[PDB]
């Protein structure tokens, strides 16, 4: 809509993107992955028995 | 230099994108990412004391 000339931010690299605006070639190589929480292991005082 | 010297349209291969390329033949957007690794043979594994 021209309220930016630029887009300095990570925006990927998408086929329905590239269509409309022109992307330039990429700073970071990644992809998708999955953020979890890493099991805390709990433990009780009767854990021994 | 085949492209460059109109012998065919494109060249495709193992080319990497670089700027003294670019300058002179046009780049499509990289399907696979490389780069400049080193490759070395494992090292001997030490036991650490106190284990
Ligand atoms: N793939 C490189 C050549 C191999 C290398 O990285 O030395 C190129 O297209 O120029």
């Amino acid at each position: 809509s021209g309220q930016a000339d630029m887009i300095v931010a990570p925006l990927t690299i998408n086929n329905e993107r590239a269509q409309y605006i022109e992307f330039s070639k990429p700073f970071k190589y990644q992809g998708l992955t999955i953020l979890v929480k890493k099991e805390i292991p709990r433990s009780t005082l009767d854990s021994f028995m | 230099g085949e492209v460059v010297m109109k012998r065919a349209y494109m060249a495709v291969g193992s080319l990497t994108i670089n700027e003294e390329r670019s300058e002179v033949v046009d780049f499509s957007v990289p399907f696979i990412e490389t780069g400049i690794s080193v490759m070395v043979s494992r090292s001997n594994g030490t036991v650490s004391p106190s284990a």
